C-alpha cells in the first residue's frame, strides 16, 4: 500500500 | 536596487511553483502506474515486473521512502 | 542589508529550481522508459491502462 | 517511434 518510489533525500 | 532583486525573487518563486506542478504531474503518473502494478501482482506478468524495476530504480540523491 | 538578503533569497531559489528540475527529470525519465516498454508491446487491458496513465493531460500540459 | 508524454508550455 505505501509507495516505494524513490524520493529526494534530506540534506 | 531592492526592486530589481525582488523582481528576480518574484520570477523565481513562480518558476518554483511551475516546477512543483510539473513534478507533481509526473510523480502522480508513476503513483498511478505503481497502483496498477501492485493491483496486478497476482497475474505475475514479467512485463509489469519490468515496469516495477523502473519505478523503484534510484539515482544520485534519491532514496526509497521508509 | 536588504540587497544582501534578497541576493541571498535569489540564490536559495536558484538552488530550489535546480533541485526541482533534478527531481522532475528523474520522474520524467522513469515515464519515458515505461513508455518505451509500452511502445514495443502494442498488441491487453493493463498495459493500455498504463499508456492511458502516461498520456493523461491536465491544464498546462501538451502531448508532444 | 517518438514520445507522447505531455510536457509543459
Amino acid at each position: 500500500k505505501p509507495s516505494k518510489i524513490p524520493t529526494p533525500q534530506r540534506k | 536596487e531592492a526592486a530589481e532583486l525582488m523582481q528576480q525573487v518574484n520570477v523565481l518563486k513562480l518558476t518554483v511553483e511551475d516546477l512543483e506542478k510539473e513534478r507533481d504531474f509526473y510523480f502522480g503518473k508513476l503513483r498511478n502506474i505503481e497502483l496498477i502494478c501492485q493491483e496486478n501482482e497476482g497475474e505475475n506478468d514479467p512485463v509489469l515486473q519490468r515496469i516495477v524495476d523502473i519505478l523503484y530504480a534510484t539515482d544520485e540523491g534519491f532514496v526509497i521512502p521508509d
